[PDB]
C-alpha cells in the first residue's frame, strides 16, 4: 500500500497520480512526464546544463559555454545536499520515476523510444535530483529572474554625458531610464500601501 | 504574462475568479504540462512549465494560485578590481582574494571539444573582463543560494489552505515573481515575491558598483518589504508585468520601464467596465486583451489634437479619423491572413517615424537603436512572445503628456519644434508609405495580420522536437501560452471550486518509432485557437468519471 502508485489519465490524457508518501507521489509524476515528454525533457536538460553541442554539433558550442558560464553547479549540488529527507524525496522520487520509464524505453526501443531520438541519433540516459533542480533553475531562474543590463546602462550614461555634459547627461539618463515613475499603473493601489524605500538616481556609487 | 484576480466584491455568481495567462512564447510540444497529484498531503490539479515538481498554475480545492514574472531589480553588477601582477585575484576589503574557478569541456558531435574556464568572486560569476582597465564584472543575484529553496517553495505552497500558510511559502520563493492567491471564501491576494538586496546608501541600482567592499550589499531586505495586498478595496488584482506598487523600482534593463503608458490599463478598462464580472466575462477578457492594439489608447489623443484643424480632404486627417472609428480590436478578414482594419499598420508606421524623429535623434549612436522599435516587430512566424508598448513609445508618451508627466524632460525630444509639427510630419510619412503600398482608398486596405507559431525549438533556440512538428495558427493572440481559470463558490454549482485550462498543442509530445503520434498529441490545438477550455478535475469521483486509462505500479524505494 506504501508501495502502490495509481496513475489515472483523463480524456485529454492529463495524468492524476495517487500515492501514499512523498517519494512515491513524485515518482508517479516523473514517470508520467517520461511517458509524455521525454525528448522535450532531455533537450531541456541539455539546454539547462549546456550539453547541447554533444548531440547537435558545432552550432551549439557558444550556447553551451554561455549556459555553463552563468551558473555554479557545485553550489546547486550543495543546496540539494542540505535538504531534509522529505524535501529530498521530492527531487529523488521525480528522478527515480523518470528513470523507471527511461529504463523501459531503453529495454524495448523498437516500440517505446520517441522517434526524435532516432531522428537526432542518440538515446536517453537516467536522471538525478540535480537534473530536476536544473530544469527549474535554467528555465525559470535564468529565464525570468536573471535580468540586468547595468554595463550597457553605464555605456549609455557615459555616451549621454559625452553628448550633453555631466549634469544634463545624467538628467537625460533619468528621462530615458527613470528609477521610478509615479504615473506607472500599479497592481497595488496607492490607498493600500506604497514602497517605503527611496533610491539614489545619480550613480553616487562612483561619485 | 497577465493575471486578473476578481474578489468577492467584484465577482458575479461566485465569490472569486482567477484568470491567468502566463506568456512564455509558443512551443511544440507544450511549454507546460498538465498534472494532478493526490496523496502525501497534496490534492492539486493544474499545469506547470517543464513539469516542475511545483505547479505554477493550479488549485487544491481550497485555494488557487498563479504567477506573472515580477521584473524587480534583484540583480546588480560588481566591478572587481584586478591586478596584472596577480592574475586570478581581486581586491576585496583591503586584501587580494583568490577568485574561484572551474574548467569545463564542451563535447561536440562531429567536432573537436573545447575547454574554457568559468570564474567567480564573492559577488557572483564573472561575465566579462577588461584587461585594458583591469576590471572584471561579476553578476550578483539576490537569490544566489536559494534556487532549490525557490523550487520547494513553489511545491509546498500547493498544500496551503489559507493566506497565512500560503504567504509562509511565498516568503521562501526567492526569484522575482508575482504570485497570486484566491480562495473558497472569496479572499484574494498578491505578493511580489523574491529576495531583494538591502543596498548601501548612495547605490543607484541601474549601474555597476565597485567590488572592493564598500559597496557590498548589507544583506537582503525582509519579507515585510515585498509588495503585497490581501483583499484590496478595488475588489481585484490585475497585472501584465506592470509595477507592483507605488514607488517600487523595476528591473534595471534599459528596454524595460514602468511608466504612464502600460498595457495593464487595457485589463483595468475591462474590469472596471461593469460593476461585477461573471466567470464567462472574466474569461472573455482573454479574447479582448489578446486582440487589443496597445498603442491606440496612448497616442490617439495626440493624433486627434494634431489633426483637429485640418480640412476633411487632408490625408493626415483621414488616417486619424480611421483610428478614431476604431476600438483597436484586431479581427481577421475571411482570407485568414489580413486584419479587417488597418489601424495597427497606421500606428506602426507613424510610431516608427515619431521615434526616429524624437527619442532616437536625442540618443547618441549606437544606443539610439534601443529606442527605435515600435512594438510591432515580428518574424513571418509571428511574435515570439507577448506584444508590449516599446521602451521608445513609453518615453515618447511621457513627452507627449507635457507637464502631465512627472519625468523631467531634460532634453526636449521635439528639439524646439511644436509637437504638432512633428506628429503631422510623421502622419505625412505614414500616408506616403502606406498609400504607396496599398493605394489611396483606405477602406479597401487589407493589411497583414500577425500569425502564431508553436515552435519546435525551445526558448533557448534548441530543438525540442523535429522541425515538422512546428504548429501554426492563423490568428496571433497576445495571450498566455496557456490560460487557466478557477472559480470559487459558484452560485451555479454546489462545488466549492470549478477550474479549466488549455494546454496546446496537447498533453503528449510522444511520437512512436514508426511515426504514429500519440492520441493526445494535438487535441487541444483547436480549443486554444477558439478560446475554448477543458475542465481540470480534482476529486476522485470527477477523475474517475472522466477516466480514459489507468496504470497501477508497485514500487519499493
Ligand atoms: C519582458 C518580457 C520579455 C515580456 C514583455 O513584458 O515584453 N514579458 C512577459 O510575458 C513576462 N514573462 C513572464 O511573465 C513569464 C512568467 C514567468 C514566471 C511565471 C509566470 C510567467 C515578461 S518577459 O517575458
Ligand atoms: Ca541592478
Amino acid at each position: 500500500s506504501s508501495s502502490e502508485i495509481k496513475i489515472v489519465r483523463d480524456e485529454y490524457g492529463m495524468p492524476h497520480i495517487y500515492a501514499n508518501d512523498t517519494w512515491h507521489l513524485f515518482y508517479g509524476y516523473g514517470y508520467v512526464v517520461a511517458q509524455d515528454r521525454l525528448f522535450q525533457m532531455e533537450m531541456a536538460r541539455r539546454s539547462t546544463q549546456g550539453t547541447v553541442a554533444e548531440v547537435l554539433g558545432k552550432d551549439f558550442v557558444k550556447f553551451d559555454k554561455d549556459i555553463r558560464r552563468n551558473y555554479w553547479p557545485d553550489a546547486i549540488r550543495a543546496q540539494i545536499a542540505a535538504l531534509s529527507p522529505e524535501d529530498m524525496s521530492i527531487l529523488q522520487g521525480y528522478a527515480d520515476g523518470m528513470n523507471a520509464w527511461i529504463d523501459k524505453v531503453n529495454t524495448n526501443p523498437e516500440t517505446l523510444l520517441p522517434k526524435q531520438f532516432n531522428t537526432f541519433g542518440f538515446t536517453p540516459k537516467r536522471w538525478e535530483p540535480f537534473d530536476v533542480a536544473m530544469i527549474f533553475v535554467g528555465t525559470m531562474a535564468n529565464r525570468f529572474s536573471d535580468s540586468t543590463s547595468e554595463i550597457d546602462n553605464l555605456a549609455l550614461l557615459t555616451a549621454l554625458k559625452d553628448k550633453y555634459g555631466v549634469s544634463q547627461g545624467m538628467a537625460v539618463f533619468n528621462q530615458l531610464k527613470w528609477l521610478v515613475n509615479p504615473s506607472a499603473p500599479t497592481t497595488i493601489a496607492v490607498q493600500e500601501s506604497n514602497y517605503p524605500l527611496k533610491f539614489n538616481q545619480q550613480n553616487s556609487q562612483t561619485a | 504574462s497577465n493575471m486578473w484576480v476578481i474578489g468577492k466584491s467584484k465577482a458575479q455568481d461566485a465569490k472569486a475568479i482567477m484568470v491567468n495567462g502566463p506568456q512564455f512564447g509558443w512551443y511544440a510540444p507544450a511549454y507546460t504540462y498538465g498534472i494532478g497529484l493526490h496523496g502525501a498531503g497534496y490534492d492539486v490539479t493544474g499545469n506547470t512549465p517543464f513539469a516542475y515538481p511545483g505547479l505554477v498554475f493550479g488549485h487544491n480545492g481550497v485555494i488557487s494560485w498563479g504567477s506573472t514574472a515580477g521584473f524587480g531589480d534583484d540583480v546588480d553588477i560588481f566591478a572587481e578590481r584586478l591586478s596584472a601582477e596577480k592574475p586570478g585575484y581581486y581586491l576585496h576589503n583591503g586584501k587580494w582574494v583568490k577568485m574561484l574557478s572551474r574548467e569545463e569541456t564542451i563535447t561536440v558531435k562531429n567536432g573537436q571539444a573545447e575547454t574554457f574556464t568559468v570564474w567567480r568572486t564573492v559577488h557572483g560569476n564573472i561575465l566579462q573582463t577588461d584587461q585594458t582597465t583591469q576590471t572584471a564584472y561579476a553578476k550578483s543575484r539576490a537569490w544566489d543560494g536559494k534556487e532549490v529553496a525557490s523550487l520547494l517553495a513553489w511545491t509546498h505552497q500547493m498544500k496551503a489552505k489559507n493566506w497565512q500558510e500560503w504567504t509562509q511559502q511565498a516568503a521562501k520563493q526567492a526569484l522575482t515573481i508575482n504570485w497570486y492567491y484566491a480562495d473558497v471564501n472569496g479572499n484574494i491576494g498578491y505578493v511580489h515575491t523574491g529576495a531583494y538586496p538591502d543596498r548601501q546608501s548612495g547605490h543607484d541600482p541601474r549601474l555597476p558598483v565597485p567590488g572592493t567592499g564598500k559597496w557590498d550589499w548589507k544583506g537582503l531586505l525582509p519579507f515585510e518589504m515585498n509588495p503585497k495586498v490581501y483583499n484590496p478595496q478595488s475588489g481585484y488584482i490585475a497585472n501584465w508585468n506592470n509595477s507592483p506598487q507605488k514607488d517600487y523600482p523595476a528591473s534595471d534593463l534599459f528596454a524595460f520601464l514602468w511608466g504612464g503608458a502600460d498595457r495593464v490599463t487595457e485589463i483595468d478598462r475591462l474590469l472596471e467596465q461593469k460593476p461585477r464580472l461573471t466567470a464567462d466575462q472574466a474569461w472573455d477578457v482573454i479574447r479582448q486583451t489578446s486582440r487589443q492594439d496597445l498603442n491606440l489608447r496612448l497616442f490617439l489623443p495626440t493624433l486627434q489634437a494634431a489633426t483637429s484643424g485640418l480640412t476633411q480632404s487632408d490625408p493626415r486627417r483621414q488616417l486619424v479619423e480611421t483610428l478614431t472609428r476604431w476600438d483597436g480590436i484586431n479581427l481577421l478578414n475571411d482570407d485568414g491572413k489580413t486584419w479587417q482594419q488597418p489601424g495597427s499598420a497606421i500606428l506602426n508606421v507613424w510610431l516608427t517615424s515619431m521615434l526616429k524623429r524624437t527619442v532616437v535623434a536625442a540618443v547618441p549612436m549606437p544606443f539610439d537603436k534601443w529606442y527605435s522599435a515600435s512594438g510591432y516587430e515580428t518574424t513571418q512566424d509571428g511574435p515570439t512572445g507577448s506584444l508590449n508598448i516599446s521602451v521608445g513609445a513609453k518615453i515618447l508618451y511621457e513627452a507627449v503628456q507635457g507637464d502631465k508627466s512627472p519625468i523631467p524632460q531634460a532634453v526636449d525630444l521635439f528639439a524646439g519644434k511644436p509637437q504638432q509639427e512633428v506628429v503631422l510630419a510623421a502622419l505625412e510619412d505614414t500616408w506616403e508609405t502606406l498609400s504607396k503600398r496599398y493605394g489611396n482608398n483606405v477602406s479597401n486596405w487589407k493589411t497583414p495580420a500577425m500569425a502564431l507559431t508553436f515552435r519546435a525549438n525551445n526558448f533557448f533556440g534548441v530543438p525540442q522536437a523535429a522541425a515538422e512538428e512546428t504548429r501554426h495558427q492563423a490568428e496571433y493572440q497576445n495571450r498566455g501560452t496557456e490560460n487557466d481559470m478557477i472559480v470559487f463558490s459558484p452560485t451555479t454549482s454546489d462545488r466549492p471550486v470549478l477550474a479549466w485550462d488549455v494546454v496546446a498543442p496537447g498533453q503528449s509530445g510522444f511520437i512512436a518509432p514508426d511515426g504514429t503520434v500519440d492520441k493526445h498529441y494535438e487535441d487541444q490545438l483547436k480549443m486554444y485557437e477558439n478560446f475554448g477550455r477543458k475542465s481540470l478535475w480534482l476529486t476522485k469521483q470527477d477523475v474517475e468519471a472522466h477516466k480514459e486509462s489507468q496504470e497501477v505500479l508497485h514500487v519499493q524505494r
